[PDB]
């Protein structure tokens, strides 16, 4: 029908949306039942971008179906053309796991910026900020850069801070989001090597973050986590050693304000719980 | 204010509606939606395994296209041996299993290339003894689980490292006595059910401990009598499946409130179309149709099939390929 | 621990009257803010619609918990927040404004109020301030006579519906509700994840 020549333009408006804009916050769905006459159901407004609904049902079985012919032979794509409909795909269906494999393989062959795949994935994030496939393929993307080939280099440090950020914007859009903190988490322990001085930092900046979440208890684990690798790393720099009974000693005191303060919620009360087995096994 | 939890109303359904679960799977798919297809189509070897399993549980199999199913599998396998979740797309250690698992239920596992299947779980085996889900390396406790469940219903457990796979899963244990899938992650129901259920079939039941574990699950109960997988989430009847299932595995299920759970469960149906949602007024699907039904079974409901707590499986299917690993007394 | 919606409303024998409001949309999705905050709206007018004289109640919805307190001369107020905010403290924002809406708004210009009309930026002042609970003024005063466990609570929304009534004929029928709200509401594509 018309609606072959109708979807191949919005994979460019969307494409086209990129480079006009490149300080793109996030990506959210527009209700519309029906098409405006002659306009783009990609809707550029401020650092938001929007996507009509009524394209949806149209323009991802296109794309969908684009992918898997290009997958089974049956159909060549350009590299630019392939870049361009894995971007469309994935922004409205992210858990689809091979458009992502496809884009690996494009990263590893030199086509595509392994960068251009971060901030793909950072957008997906906000419409799916739960999406599994999408933290799998980061975690990949990650490890690629660290393969180029004691404190990280200070490159390491910028993507690491850069993971903080888009771990804890997700973990805000959607509560006890189990599959960001997972990532933030193996973050730490890949890119950061249990680094003692980024667990500090991390340890004093989302200890706001948890006074405003007390049911997210993906969150106090990552507390938990932090707490318990200082353990590990310790056996200036060597101040936590005094104060490793005294972080512990800190962090049942915020609980025990945060349980006094606001009462019912198991989650400060399993954090406490587990606060206290660190007490008592040093 | 109150606990984090759902209040089952009165209306709300309190009788097995066996019949309408199985028009439900039956006529899933039915309606030409392209849309919806293409969404789901990236795990839909899984979506064939719970509509089959969940219809072979309540013995409405038959009502299910054998042939056509059979050919979908067939051609979901790839030059590596590995199984695809659909046509065209990428093999996975997932559907690898979930495929096996439909063979086994059809009791045609020779349309698949049985010696490929076993090679590619091999070849995703790490030195840690860690799995990973296809070529690309990601770690996680499922594929650990995902591996042996498939080498076992293909009698080919020994063909991997299976000291050190159980010397990696016994590693993401955590001192709550939950798993995670990775060594350091939070405890989920849902990875404790692989590493239960890993652990069941390599035979290391001895190395979990039943009452820590056990009580872990059963504080997942809420008073709704519904089960969560994390502490302070909401009741989910696909998690009357994970939790059930490791505390069947582990010898802790008497522990767990029956009646309770199970008016949960009921009142999770849907009285005009049929099917089981996550809560009860919301959207069915097929996945929580079958963990709904399943976690029924375990519950002892006469009505419907026994269900092997290990490989979500109807226990005669499991009877015939001799594959019931043993459980804790 | 968010604050969605504050605001003062005043129940008429004949119909509600929306006066002044406060909004906090920001955490929500960037295009859904606009149909969210209408909801809010239609929300806080159906539960004093349902609310009688010198009441506390609090109609609980998932993920989301509603506060009203319709006082004696039937001056309402309304706050939205979640499910980890405290209600105590939720009522005690309640009784602060009322009490400071009738200093500064005369008790004649209540039946006949209209958010353009009336005269109280003291909301938004408000709203964001009692964000967080533990930055928020102690006000032992308000606390001593305010909560008498009295306060009715509700599963959902439905409970302070008829025995036949529809919600959904409730929502498509509102002229508070814009054209792309109500579908909205029936196109909510209810949620997926977990799958
Ligand atoms: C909300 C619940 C989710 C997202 C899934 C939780 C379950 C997990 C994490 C375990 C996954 C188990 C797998 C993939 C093994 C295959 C499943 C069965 C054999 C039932
Ligand atoms: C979690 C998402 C689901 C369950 C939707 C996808 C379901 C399928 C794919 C199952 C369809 C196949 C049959 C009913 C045989």
């Amino acid at each position: 029908e018309e609606v072959a020549v109708l979807v191949q333009r919005v994979v460019k408006d969307i494409t086209n949306a990129f480079r006009r804009n490149p300080h793109i916050d996030e990506i959210g769905l527009i209700p519309c039942p029906e098409a405006r006459y002659n306009r783009s159901p990609i809707v550029l407004v401020e650092n938001k971008l929007g996507v009509e609904s009524w394209c949806v049902k149209f323009l991802l079985p296109y794309v969908h179906n684009k992918l898997l012919l290009y997958r089974t032979r049956k159909q060549w794509l350009n590299r630019d053309e392939l870049i361009d409909v894995t971007c469309t795909l994935l922004l409205l269906n992210p858990d689809f796991t091979t458009a992502w494999n496809v884009r690996k393989e494009l990263i590893l062959s030199g086509t595509l910026n392994p960068i251009k795949d971060l901030h793909l994935g950072k957008l997906a994030l906000t419409k799916f900020p739960k999406s599994p496939e999408t933290w799998i393929h980061r975690r990949w993307v990650l490890q690629q850069l660290i393969q180029e080939t004691t404190i990280p280099t200070e490159r390491a440090q910028r993507l690491i801070q850069e993971e903080m950020e888009v771990c804890g914007e997700a973990a805000g859009r959607y509560p006890s989001n189990y599959n960001a903190w997972s990532h933030r988490i193996w973050v730490l322990q890949h890119l950061a090597k249990l680094d003692v001085k980024i667990l500090l930092d991390e340890l004093s900046s989302t200890k706001h973050w948890a006074s405003m979440h007390v049911s997210d208890h993906s969150g106090f684990h990552y507390r938990q986590f932090l707490l318990k690798s200082l353990i590990s790393q310790t056996v200036s720099t060597e101040e936590p050693r005094i104060n490793l009974p005294h972080l512990l000693e800190e962090e049942v005191e915020f609980s025990t304000d945060l349980i006094d303060s606001y009462p019912g919620h198991e989650t400060l009360w399993c954090h406490r719980r587990h606060i206290f087995y660190l007490q008592h096994h040093l | 204010t109150p606990q984090k939890d759902v209040i089952i109303k009165s209306d709300a359904p309190d009788t097995l509606l066996l019949e309408k679960h199985a028009d439900y799977i039956a006529s899933y798919g039915s309606k030409k939606d392209d849309y919806e297809y293409c969404m789901s189509e990236y795990l839909r070897m899984s979506g064939i395994y719970w509509g089959l399993t969940v219809m072979d549980l309540m013995g409405q199999l038959h009502r299910m296209n054998r042939e056509e199913i059979l050919a979908f599998i067939k051609s979901c396998q790839h030059e590596c041996g590995g199984i695809s979740a659909s046509i065209g797309h990428d093999p996975h250690l997932l559907y690898t299993l979930s495929a096996v698992q439909i063979l086994t239920l059809y009791d045609s596992i020779n349309v698949i290339d049985v010696n490929k299947v076993v090679e590619y779980v091999k070849g995703l085996q790490k030195e840690d003894g860690s799995f990973a889900g296809d070529i690309w390396g990601e770690i996680d406790t499922r594929f650990s689980f995902c591996a042996v469940a498939t080498l076992a219903l293909l009698g080919k457990l020994d063909a991997i490292n299976v000291e050190k796979a159980i010397e990696f899963v016994l590693s993401c244990m955590n001192f709550d006595g939950g798993f995670g899938c990775r060594p350091g992650s939070e405890s989920h129901a849902g990875q404790i059910y692989c590493c239960t259920g890993f652990l069941a079939i390599t035979s290391q039941l001895h190395q979990v401990n039943s009452d820590l574990l056990g009580w872990w699950l059963c504080e997942r109960q809420l008073p709704s009598g519904g089960l969560n997988g994390r502490p302070e989430k909401l009741p989910d009847v696909c998690y009357s499946w994970w939790v059930l299932a490791s505390l069947k595995i582990i010898g802790r299920l008497h522990w767990i409130d029956r009646e309770k759970l199970r008016n949960f469960i009921l009142a999770c149906q849907d009285e005009e179309t049929g099917g089981f949602a996550d809560r009860p007024g919301d959207m069915v699907d097929p996945f929580h149709t079958l963990f709904g039904i399943a976690g029924l079974s375990l519950l002892g409901e006469e009505q419907i099939k026994p269900v092997n707590p290990v490989f979500c499986m109807p226990e005669e299917v499991l009877q015939r390929v001799n594959v019931q690993p043993e459980l804790v007394s | 621990m968010k604050l969605y919606s504050l605001s003062v409303l005043y129940k008429g024998e004949a119909k509600v009257v929306l006066l002044k409001a406060a909004y906090d949309v920001s955490s929500f999705s960037f295009f859904q803010r606009s149909s969210v905050q209408e909801f809010m709206t239609f929300t806080s007018q159906l539960i004093v619609e349902r609310s009688s004289k010198g009441t506390r109640a609090s109609v609980k919805e998932q993920d989301y918990l509603c506060h009203v307190y319709v006082r004696n001369d039937s001056l309402a107020g309304v706050v939205i927040a979640d499910n980890e905010y405290p209600s105590r403290v939720a009522f005690t924002l309640l009784e602060k404004v009322l009490d400071e809406f009738s200093k500064q708004v005369d008790r004649i210009d209540w039946p006949v109020g209209s958010p353009a009309t009336i005269h109280y930026p003291a909301l938004d002042g408000h709203l964001s301030r009692y964000q967080n609970p533990r930055e928020a003024d102690p006000m032992t005063k308000v606390q001593a006579e305010l909560d008498e466990t009295k306060i009715i609570l509700h599963n959902t929304m439905e409970s302070l519906l008829e025995r036949g009534e529809k919600l959904d004929d409730l929502v498509s029928k509102s002229e508070v509700l814009g054209t792309q709200s109500k579908a909205f509401y029936k196109t909510a594509r209810k949620q997926n994840s977990c799958c």
